[PDB]
RNA sequence: CGAAGGUGUGCUGUGAGGCAUGCUGGAGGUAUCAGAAGUGCGAAUGCUGACAUAAGUAACGAUAAAGCGGGUGAAAAGCCCGCUCGCCGGAAGACCAAGGGUUCCUGUCCAACGUUAAUCGGGGCAGGGUGAGUCGACCCCUAAGGCGAGGCCGAAAGGCG
RNA sequence: UAAGGUGAUAUGAACCGUUAUAACCGGCGAUUUCCGAAUGGGGAAACCCAGUGUGUUUCGACACACUAUCAUUAACUGAAUCCAUAGGUUAAUGAGGCGAACCGGGGGAACUGAAACAUCUAAGUACCCCGAGGAAAAGAAAUCAACCGAGAUUCCCCCAGUAGCGGCGAGCGAACGGGGAGCAGCCCAGAGCCUGAAUCAGUGUGUGUGUUAGUGGAAGCGUCUGGAAAGGCGCGCGAUACAGGGUGACAGCCCCGUACACAAAAAUGCACAUGCUGUGAGCUCGAUGAGUAGGGCGGGACACGUGGUAUCCUGUCUGAAUAUGGGGGGACCAUCCUCCAAGGCUAAAUACUCCUGACUGACCGAUAGUGAACCAGUACCGUGAGGGAAAGGCGAAAAGAAC
């Protein structure tokens, strides 16, 4: 599904509201994108399928650090 | 005159029948509320 | 202990043996009409359970 | 744990046959007993070919309450109450009067 | 190989017919009773051991058990099954 | 030494009602004063059960067709046997696969069923009957098609493969 | 515990036993066919077809055990490609399925009302999915309040149908504070000293109290009507027992029981101490949870419908100081007051009964009461989801009418 790796973003739901307050039922989406990333450590390029603030998040903290978070919560890269 | 029921075992099986039922999980909940009101036959199977 | 536990396995198993012998000899007696007493039955499936039991407490 | 067992004398409170003494001859689990010569019907037995029964009316006990019969104590003539207590270590049955161990 | 208690627990009973009786009288066979998961080795093991006869072939039937009524409620008999020991000339038993 | 209830009589009050009692009935009922209501039925093409009416009327289910002589039986047009008539016969004959699940045979029965009676029947009861190395199913192989290890996708379920 | 029993329609035949392995009741145990999560493969459920290994084998072959998938680990052999990963085999551990209601989340309408109807309401209700527990969730202040102060969270009664929101229409609906039930706070984000400290507890025993079978259990006679006495007429007694039910009409003293006094070979719950495998106390010093708070764009939740709208979360874009700092105090600024988020655990009041035991009802009495007081979710109908009945009473005793 469309769930982001690191971060965890995963389609909400909300509501279209017109100019006479008209609600109907709407989904919003996570911007993902499938990257591939460097690890250094094992030497080998990853996939992921992360969102621009994951990818934000990666740039600021680090691959290992954020590969070592997923390998705790159990995901699979 | 040709009327609606035109009876066969195997294709009365294949669609009503137990392991027809297990799968597409909505006929467990079909076995479970025939369980729960105390069907003596869940299924048409002999 | 019905006389059965103090004794062993092989003596256990031929009793088993001559209990179901006996069984079939009642079960052939009673399919025809000359059997008169049927208690007998109810007594040597009973000891076959005691002695089968006694096997597997041994 | 049971007042009245088959082999005991006992008389008889409320009925038809109110007075009269017997001895009983079985005991059932729907707490009526059966006694000798006390509650008789003239019951009508048909003949069957089976055991070559000719029939006839038949003089036949019925079955009587507990609770409309009760021990009989011959030291006094009258009837009596049963109880239980314990000698050497085992239940045993004796009169509510005078207290004496039915033997 | 077959174990005696099985030999001794597959046999029920006897068949009892005009049938049975022409079929012994004429061709030398005899009809049992027998349980379900019985099968001819077995059967023909049991014969053999048990009753002390030669036997070549057997046949087997299933019996579908009737439907009847005590009063108002139904129910179903069990389906026994039957099966014909022919036994080798020169052998008898009854 | 006869309660509740049922069925009649008499008396009484403006009224809804009350009182006494004959008979059946065979074990509970309840004064006075207060309290709480599933508290009063003639209708709603009201619901359930029972019983009338039309009425002993239509009808008794292809216009292929029956007649007679004997037998059993309480009783026969319809059950059994025999002699004649008629009908289908690319069927209204004989085997089966589907489907039904003892309806197949014998003895016996005539309470309910057969659109009549019935000794008869696919109707009741009891008993018996289905025998495979060569038939089929089981099994090998697959078509359409289904499920689907992992896999892809999907707010869960799940979808595709 | 006991002299009667082999369950009922259901009588019979054939038997066991009567002073203790007859039956019966309880605890501990064994066997526990097949389908069904079904788990060796398959499948039209109670069926078909196997492989491996060890044992029997009168050589016909039989018996037993194992063999699904997923996730977390351990070892060995591993490809594209050399070291190394992917991938594959074996072993261990744990679940997967079912369940009446309660709970927390992920999704989520409309009939209706507004006398139409689209904002709104109905309602985050019905319904779908996931998860876990006897409770769940939440829970220790970046909370309120007002210059006086309260001190976690949960539930009830007031505040109040008030202040407020709202085509200011229909309608929605607080909070501050007070009175109550109940109560205990802690830990990591890090080093050093004392040294196994209180400590949670799954840990092993005994002690006490239950639960799982049970024991004793008081005290009445005559007469009359009457088929039968428990009823009437008289004379007595018990009561820490006159709660109830049955026995031929209404029984305190006929029976089962009841008030009361006792009992466990064996398992098990609850409280205390106990060497008991690991816990980590206490002191000193240091630090204070960053793509986060905030902001822009389009939504939702707070009584609050962007309205001047304060506060929390994020779908996207950006985006700090971080103890001299920051958040909140209903647009906002200044002063003042209060508190330290971006890490977690936590019982008690609180919600419910598919099922167990006891007791009660100004509840019903077979067209009522659960659909079903009776062999009922049965017969029957529909291919199927599903729908769904009708039907109770002889007599005290069958003594159920010999002939
Ligand atoms: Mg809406
Ligand atoms: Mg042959
Ligand atoms: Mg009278
Ligand atoms: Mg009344
Ligand atoms: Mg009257
Ligand atoms: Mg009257
Ligand atoms: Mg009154
Ligand atoms: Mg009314
Ligand atoms: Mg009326
Ligand atoms: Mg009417
Ligand atoms: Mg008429
Ligand atoms: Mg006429
Ligand atoms: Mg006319
Ligand atoms: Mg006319
Ligand atoms: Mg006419
Ligand atoms: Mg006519
Ligand atoms: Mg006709
Ligand atoms: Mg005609
Ligand atoms: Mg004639
Ligand atoms: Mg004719
Ligand atoms: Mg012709
Ligand atoms: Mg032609
Ligand atoms: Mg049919
Ligand atoms: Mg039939
Ligand atoms: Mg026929
Ligand atoms: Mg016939
Ligand atoms: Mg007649
Ligand atoms: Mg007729
Ligand atoms: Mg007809
Ligand atoms: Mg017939
Ligand atoms: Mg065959
Ligand atoms: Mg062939
Ligand atoms: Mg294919
Ligand atoms: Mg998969
Ligand atoms: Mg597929
Ligand atoms: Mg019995
Ligand atoms: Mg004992
Ligand atoms: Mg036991
Ligand atoms: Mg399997
Ligand atoms: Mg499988
Ligand atoms: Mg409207
Ligand atoms: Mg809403
Ligand atoms: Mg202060
Ligand atoms: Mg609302
Ligand atoms: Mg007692
Ligand atoms: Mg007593
Ligand atoms: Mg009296
Ligand atoms: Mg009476
Ligand atoms: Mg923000
Ligand atoms: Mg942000
Ligand atoms: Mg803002
Ligand atoms: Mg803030
Ligand atoms: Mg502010
Ligand atoms: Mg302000
Ligand atoms: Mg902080
Ligand atoms: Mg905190
Ligand atoms: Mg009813
Ligand atoms: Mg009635
Ligand atoms: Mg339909």
């Amino acid at each position: 599904s469309r769930v982001c790796q690191v971060t965890g973003k995963r389609p909400v739901t909300g509501n279209n509201r017109s100019h006479a307050l008209n609600a109907t039922k709407r989904r919003f989406l996570p911007n993902l994108h499938s990257h591939r990333f460097w690890v250094e450590s094992e030497k080998r390029f990853v996939t992921l399928r992360v969102s621009a603030k994951g990818m934000r998040v990666i740039d600021k903290k680090g691959i290992d650090t954020v590969l070592a978070e997923l390998r705790a919560r159990g995901e699979k890269y | 005159m040709k009327r609606t029921f035109q009876p066969s075992v195997l294709k009365r099986n294949r669609s009503h029948g137990f392991r027809a039922r297990m799968a597409t999980k909505n006929g467990r909940q079909v076995l479970a509320r025939r369980r729960a009101k105390g069907r003596a036959r869940l299924t048409v199977s002999k | 202990a019905k006389e059965l536990r103090e004794k062993s396995v092989e003596e256990l198993n031929t009793e088993l043996l001559n209990l179901l012998r006996e069984q079939f000899n009642l079960r052939m007696q009673a399919a025809s009409g000359q059997l008169q007493q049927s208690h007998l039955l109810k007594q040597v499936r009973r000891d076959v359970a005691r002695v089968k039991t006694l096997l597997n407490e041994k | 744990a049971a007042k009245i067992r088959r082999d005991d004398e006992v008389i008889v409170l409320t009925g038809k046959d109110k007075g009269k003494r017997g001895k009983v001859k079985n005991v059932l689990s729907s707490g009526k007993v059966i006694v000798e010569g006390i509650n008789l019907v003239k019951k009508h037995q048909k003949p069957v070919p089976a055991l070559n029964q000719p029939g006839g009316i038949v003089e036949k006990e019925a079955a009587i309450q507990v609770s409309n019969v009760a021990i009989f104590n011959a030291a006094t003539g009258k009837a009596d109450r049963v109880g239980f207590r314990f000698e050497d270590g085992k239940k045993v049955r004796f009169f509510k009067s005078n207290s004496e161990t039915i033997k | 190989m077959i174990r005696e208690e099985r030999l001794l627990k597959v046999l029920r009973a006897p068949h009892v017919s005009e049938k049975a009786s022409t079929a012994m009288e004429k061709s030398n066979t005899i009809v049992l009773k027998v349980a379900k998961d019985a099968t001819k080795a077995e059967i023909k093991a049991a014969v053999q051991k048990l009753f002390e006869v030669e036997v070549e072939v057997v046949n087997t039937l299933v019996v579908k058990g009737k439907v009847k009524r005590h009063g108002q409620r139904i129910g179903r008999r069990s389906d026994w099954k039957k099966a014909y020991v022919t036994l080798k000339e020169g052998q008898n038993l009854d």
